[PDB]
DNA sequence: ATCAATATCCACCTGCAGATACTACCAAAAGTGTATTTGGAAACTGCTCCATCAAAAGGCATGTTCAGCTGAATCAGCTGAACATGCCTTTTGATGGAGCAGTTTCCAAATACACTTTTGGTAGTATCTGCAGGTGGATATTGAT
């Protein structure tokens, strides 16, 4: 039962999304649209935190680095330190 | 009696490179490979900008570079046009862009 | 034989989300595309528990918040249905296209 | 009659590298110069960044390494970061 | 499609504003060269806390059914585009003076040690409790007829 990563982020997951967001009606082509914007999110900000990570000579990245990434990326993040 | 740029092979100023960065206050010292590696990528971007600015120039049957030309360049280049994405150049207008919809008949 | 009309429900689930805050994207799914994602970037990376967290939230908080712009959007065009244009609408202005 | 330094003469030299028979008006230059000022900051101000981020005092080419990568969209980038490290590979063999 | 109004496109054309030039100087850069300090890499290692996995948990894939939403088609009403007209307000070039800014003198305030005292953080241990879940029982909401 093979099943892609992306696709491991589910319909109700996305609809439960939405909902949080206040969404009463989902086109059946926005669970293909969100896993795509998703993805692009999470590179941009995986991205930069992992050339933390190898900028301190480590292979793990750290929740501070995640944090760092957040907060040049205008998504300033509070709970996880820094 | 050699300067460091040209010891580095650059044109853009090493000496005063390293000077702006300790007046700056960025951090306590300065290593000596920071801003020749940074004066280095400073004259690598104005030489991709320049580049792309003289080909609007010559697209435009003119010789001299203006604000309109540079704004041509950053705008039309995918790169040049995230990294400049929130700054403005002023006398640089916009890109000819009109939307479908708005064309006439059909 | 009892049946809620559509989007009896749909309210229901607005109402019950907006009041909580726990995350609502599977923690395991999630972790795996996180470790996609950054193989790309460099192999053999391990990641600090409240690392993975983080990027939850963070990730969590966008999309929430792009559903928000998203449904503004579905509204302004006299519709009540989210439809990848709205996304694509709300991202180009927000400026991420 | 205080002294106003800029990037112009350098910006011109490069100009004539590139396009030998193009001139550049004086608010493009300003232009220019605005610009490399301002990328000037904003990686002097990662590296800055960085460096605190990992209890460092000094900021070194590997910092400044860092803060193109991670200021720069991904080709410029990896041609900066070519033509930095090359700048100073060539820098360190050359006393 | 053909006829005609009017915009659009070059091409060449003079003036000239802004650019390029040069000659002389010079203050502050930038470099050079020497003595003095140290930041952080390199190497060893202890113990978190991370990936893994086996057993327990419980969320979601699934297909059906039809409510109700979206988008097409149609159309009347009126808003907004075009353009003509009559003339006000902005643009452009010229001339006294506020305040920025450049230099120098001087002291209140901040840096640099060093030593003496404390507080804030960890940690081991033990000590305490607000509230998430579960229950039970009434009442509200929604949907069917």
């Amino acid at each position: 039962v093979l099943r892609d990563n992306i696709q491991g982020i589910t319909k109700p997951a996305i609809r439960r999304l939405a909902r949080r967001g206040g969404v009463k009606r989902i086109s059946g082509l926005i669970y293909e649209e969100t896993r795509g914007v998703l993805k692009v999110f999470l590179e941009n900000v995986i991205r930069d935190a992992v050339t933390y990570t190898e900028h301190a000579k480590r292979k793990t990245v750290t929740a501070m680095d995640v944090v760092y990434a957040l907060k040049r990326q205008g998504r300033t993040l509070y709970g996880f330190g820094g | 009696a050699k300067t460091r740029s040209s010891r580095a092979g650059l044109q853009f100023p090493v000496g005063r490179v390293h000077r702006l960065l300790r007046k700056g206050n960025y951090a306590e010292r300065v290593g000596a490979g920071a801003p020749v590696y940074l004066a280095a990528v400073l004259e690598y971007l104005t030489a991709e900008i320049l580049e792309l600015a003289g080909n609007a120039a010559r697209d435009n049957k003119k010789t001299r570079i203006i604000p309109r030309h540079l704004q041509l360049a950053v705008r039309n280049d995918e790169e040049l046009n995230k990294l400049l994405g929130r700054v403005t150049i002023a006398q640089g207008g916009v890109l000819p862009n009109i939307q479908s919809v708005l064309l006439p008949k059909k | 034989p009892h049946r809620y009309r559509p989007g009896t429900v749909a309210l229901r689930e607005i109402r019950r989300y907006q009041k909580s805050t726990e995350l609502l994207i599977r923690k395991l799914p999630f972790q795996r595309l996180v470790r996609e994602i950054a193989q790309d970037f460099k192999t053999d990376l391990r990641f600090q528990s409240s690392a993975v967290m983080a990027l939850q939230e963070a990730s969590e908080a966008y999309l929430v918040a792009l559903f928000e712009d998203t449904n503004l959007c579905a509204i302004h065009a006299k519709r009540v249905t989210i439809m990848p244009k709205d996304i694509q609408l709300a991202r180009r202005i927000r400026g991420e296209r | 009659k205080t002294r106003k330094e800029s990037y112009a003469i350098y910006v011109y030299k490069v100009l004539k590298q590139v396009h030998p028979d193009t001139g550049i008006s004086s608010k493009a230059m300003s232009i220019m110069n605005s610009f490399v000022n301002d990328v000037f900051e904003r990686i002097a101000g990662e590296a800055s960044r960085l460096a605190h981020y990992n209890k460092r005092s000094t900021i070194t080419s590997r910092e400044i390494q860092t803060a193109v990568r991670l200021l720069l969209p991904g080709e410029l980038a990896k041609h900066a970061v070519s033509e930095g490290t090359k700048a100073v590979t060539k820098y360190t063999s050359a006393k």
